[PDB]
């Protein structure tokens, strides 16, 4: 497992792939620079992420990429904790053989995958079985020897399960986050995976699936691809799945259309939903015209909450890309005060989205954790808090919100807070209110709370009081009448279409050839309007899930009659459910 | 000694060739009784 | 061996496991074409005995076992881990370089959740280090080889979350207690090797009778079915202490001998609490039939079961097979967003008084949902097992019919359910209803009885949307209790000659070679039925079972009788 | 499928509760019936039973 993988297969991590030519590849090269200063490179990096993010990939990438010259660097890897036996001996043993072949093809990188299962938090009981390979990890990463150019990575999904020892200078001095990516580098990501490809897909179809893949992984767009990719040849060829015998196929004709990605899309559930808390993705095209509307408002209140659109200073995407495009230009008066005067914009964030029950709620948080992409999200929900069972709810309070507060940009997310402030204990909104107040107001963690119905009183002289709701309260209004006329409308469009526009698939007149083995639409548009106005009178003051209610029981009665011409029926059928 | 000699690992290689060798053993008695 | 020809049923994942099994080896230039790896790690789950072994052994056996040979290692959960402190990683570690030099090779991991569970108990470390190094040897997206992971689970909450992701156990499948046409299908498996085959009026009325089976427990129906014929046609080779009563093969399995292994079989899914989905049984269908259809077109209305003309989901395979394809964009994603359109809120509240068979009704429109995923949140569900609180059970409960779409989570006795739950998992679960989008097919079905409506307006339910879904059972009519009440008159009008009981032969067995009218009125049947109904005045399911018991015992009591005066007498004598 | 079901309808709701004055031979009169009932399968539900075993709840 240690193939031509390189630097151009990873895509959107362009300022680790730096920091790792920084500390693998420049040392070999030059010398002289790094003795210059009298100064060891820095050696042994802690990657951790999500999930399907790119961590073990980097790591082949870096012993591959590297190693193009004549300068080779050997890739010892170990599974995380597949070194220790049922004796004593061969689990500090093995590892003290492992340094020392290392120690002797000097350029290596030992990757560590899963140190987490290796070196364990010491815990109260079973001590002596870990903190034995703890012990002589420690003492061969950075002992007193110089351990050479072994460059030691590990790969972990939490980084708090390994010891602390380790989380050094010398041994780990560099802690890697891989995030899940963003729309720019899952753009890159599918370009990278349909590159080989015989007949490439366009360039607006990538963008398009890059916006659909909201909350994939780099793993979840490869099995997308895969999946893609295997459906095409199930679309072209399905007489290879039954037959037993080597059919003769060409590899031609076989490409992958835009129907087969469809597929795949629902065919991959993704770590987004496999996650408990709510899943950030934008409003759905049929509510667009109901909230799009006090949406945007909020975007804009944000934009002047958390200073999206305005960045001239935190801009630290790439440093190495920002010394070679921009250009430098007493000391403290032109850096220290104006990043000074720069951080000082931020105050305190907080937002609570106050609407009726049943008005979108579960699709304006969601859009909204959409619109932060580049935030951390860190649900504060009840199946988060109670879905590890170990854990209590104040532990798991605490450590939401010490994630939140280590990758700074970050939101505590408290959907359903009518549900929270009556459910969770009264102690636990007083450790979330003493952990709020005891923050900087420069710093970027965003408290968004969405509730329904809930009462002014609770936040002006109640339980929510120490968080500063003031100026802060968004109230989602029920939506207006163009609202309802788009949505309707959109629902009469579909009213208004032909029994040939209606999808219906086939059936085949001919069998698939085997293989050598080796009316007029009648509805005027009289009707339309009655229908329309019926619609929009019956909707009076009503929230979305009421809206929808009305729109899941009209579109029932329109695709009954889906393939009949005399659309009469069926708007009386309409007129008389709405009565 | 031998308990540290045989390890799993060598145990299964040598169950390999253990089955490896009692065909060598066979046909070289059936060898060495035809020729 | 065993085939794909020895398996009823799941033909979709039989399509589905060839693109990473039978395909990879024999296609190599049509993956390489793509640049693409097969997903290499599948979940099996469901209930025991549905044949995730048996789909193991014929993926393993059939796919080509000629000059590519597929080797095959079977190992369970609990085998794995002994009781020392480093030889469950270093046993993983063999196993998997075992695999890696027979390269196309499945390993089968039978009960994972043993091996790797979740991490909410169990300290002591050495679970986290067998997940570590589970987690890490499994690897399949960096090319070890043509490993293929398969693990065997009964339910996939019980497995770490770290395992059901991409490069690990990409894809699970569930392997379901077999419907009818399946059941079908693994009967006529079982019933194919005989000498003297069954017919299929024979195999449909099997299918019928056999509810609430799996695969395992019809291989022990047709085992003992044969065992009582081989006990019944020669019973003299029993007994006997002597040597070869040598005999012909003249042995037929009939309806006397399956009636027999049904009694004596029980299935394993009289092991789960709840109600084991099944159809009404056919006493009480009269009493309950004409209820269930309207919840039924209910049900029909508001989850799309008929006219899901969009949603056909089988093996697409053969859908590419029989059809063909088809500005070309809109006609997707405007009829798929409203095609989903028709689900709003799916929510059902079933209540009834007190023993009006909600116990059935239940267990009939579970039936009549089987190819939902079913995630039931009754009280023995939950206090079973210890390993998990009520709150995390219920969430995880909800994300497995979260992840699975077509799903039912199925409260039985909520009336219960509301006192001896506490309010915070209540408000939990509201939560998680609440966060859930309109267009997702997670039905919310609850049966309570006699439960106010103060409760579901005003109480702990107000926040679950039972304000227009609310269906009343209501007690049976009389035209139904008249109905119901004509089985008694039909076992009371039956001449003691066609009662099966027992007459003992007049001539033994022998050895093989050594190398009327009944006396009853209409009168007296239209007083009995007259009485028996203005008995049975506004009773209920229980009521009127406890009447038709009562009533059976006393007409079976008198069944050699051929003088029913006395069993009309007593009959009209409880009645009063 | 008629007489399994008209002789599996004789068992309705198999309930019973002896209840007596404080020390009537409670303890005799539940063992003798456990005694007559031996070709079932008993589940006691006592106290002793449950508080025994500390694992499970
Ligand atoms: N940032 C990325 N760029 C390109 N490909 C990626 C990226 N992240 C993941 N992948 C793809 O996903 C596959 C699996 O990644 P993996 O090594 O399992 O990551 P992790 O160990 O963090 O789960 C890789 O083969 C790679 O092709
Ligand atoms: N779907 C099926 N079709 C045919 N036979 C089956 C099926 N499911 C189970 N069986 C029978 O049951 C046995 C398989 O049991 P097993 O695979 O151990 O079940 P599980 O994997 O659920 O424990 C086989 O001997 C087979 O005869």
């Amino acid at each position: 497992v240690d193939m031509n993988v390189n630097f151009d297969d990873i895509g959107g991590l362009d300022n680790y792939i730096d920091q790792l030519k920084e500390m693998v590849a420049l040392p070999l090269l030059y010398p002289e620079l790094y003795q210059n200063f009298n100064i060891t490179p820095p050696r042994g990096v802690l990657f951790h992420g999500p999930p399907g993010t790119g961590k073990t990939l980097m790591a082949r990438a870096l012993a591959a990429s590297c190693s193009s010259d004549e300068r080779k660097i050997t890739f010892f890897m170990r599974k995380g904790a597949d070194i220790l036996s049922k004796w004593v001996g061969e689990a500090e043993r093995q590892l003290r053989l492992l340094f020392e072949e290392a120690k002797k093809h000097q350029p290596s990188i030992i990757f560590f995958d899963e140190i987490d299962g290796l070196a364990p938090v010491r815990s109260s009981k079973q001590e002596q079985i870990h903190a034995s390979i703890v012990s002589t990890l420690l003492a061969l990463m950075d002992g007193m020897d110089n351990r050479g150019q072994v460059i030691v990575i590990g790969a972990t999904n939490r980084p708090d399960a390994v010891d602390p020892a380790l989380r050094r200078p010398g041994r780990f001095d560099r802690e890697f986050y891989f995030p899940l990516p963003d729309v720019k580098a899952r753009f890159k990501i599918l370009q990278i995976q349909t590159r080989k490809w015989s007949s490439p897909l366009s360039t607006n179809f990538i963008d398009k699936l890059a916006f659909l893949t909201k909350g994939y992984g780099g793993a979840d767009l490869r099995s997308l691809c895969t999946e893609a990719a295997l459906i095409s040849i199930q679309r072209s060829f399905p007489q290879i799945y039954r037959s037993n015998d080597k059919l003769l196929v060409d590899p031609s004709k076989i490409k992958v259309k835009v129907s087969d990605f469809m597929l795949a899309l629902k065919k991959i559930v993704p770590s987004s939903a496999r996650s408990t808390g709510s899943s950030p993705q934008p409003l759905p095209e049929l509510i667009k015209p109901l909230l799009a509307d006090q949406l945007n408002n909020l975007k804009n209140k944000l934009d002047y909450m958390l200073n999206i659109k305005d960045t001239t200073f935190q801009r630290n995407t790439s440093l190495l890309q920002n010394f070679i495009d921009y250009e430098e230009y007493s000391s403290f008066r032109s850096y220290e005060f104006f990043e000074s005067m720069a951080e000082s914009q931020i105050c305190k964030p907080r937002l609570l989205i106050n609407g009726p029950k049943g008005n979108g709620q579960q699709y304006v948080g969601a859009a909204i954790l959409n619109y932060l992409e580049e935030f951390n999200v860190q649900n504060l929900d009840l199946a988060s808090l109670v879905s590890e069972s170990s854990r209590t709810i104040e532990a798991a309070v605490v450590q939401s919100f010490m994630e939140a507060k280590k990758r700074q940009p970050s939101v505590v997310f408290i959907p359903n807070l009518d549900i929270w402030i009556n459910t969770i204990p009264e102690n636990v909104i007083l450790v979330l209110s003493g952990l709020f107040r005891s923050l900087q107001s420069n710093e970027k963690i965003l408290l968004l709370c969405l509730a329904e119905n809930l009462d002014i009183s609770e936040v002006k002289n109640g339980i929510l009081s120490d968080f500063a709701f003031d100026k802060n309260i968004f109230q989602l209004h029920k939506p207006s009448k163009e609202n309802i006329t788009r949505y309707f409308s959109n629902l009469i469009e579909l009213l208004k279409t032909k029994p040939s526009d209606i999808p219906m698939k086939k059936r085949r007149v001919k069998p698939l050839p085997e293989l050598q083995k080796v009316k007029e639409l009648i509805l005027t548009p009289e009707q339309i309007k009655k229908v329309s106005a019926c619609l929009i009178e019956h909707c009076q003051n009503f929230t979305v899930s009421q809206l929808e209610d009305v729109h899941s029981s009209v579109a029932k009665i329109i695709w009954k009659s889906k393939s009949a011409w005399d659309k009469t029926g069926t708007v009386d059928e309409i007129i008389k459910f709405l009565s | 000694g031998i308990e540290e000699i045989s390890t799993p690992d060598f145990i299964q290689e040598c169950k390999a060739t253990r089955q490896r060798d009692l065909e060598r053993q066979e046909l070289f008695l059936e060898d060495e009784e035809k020729r």
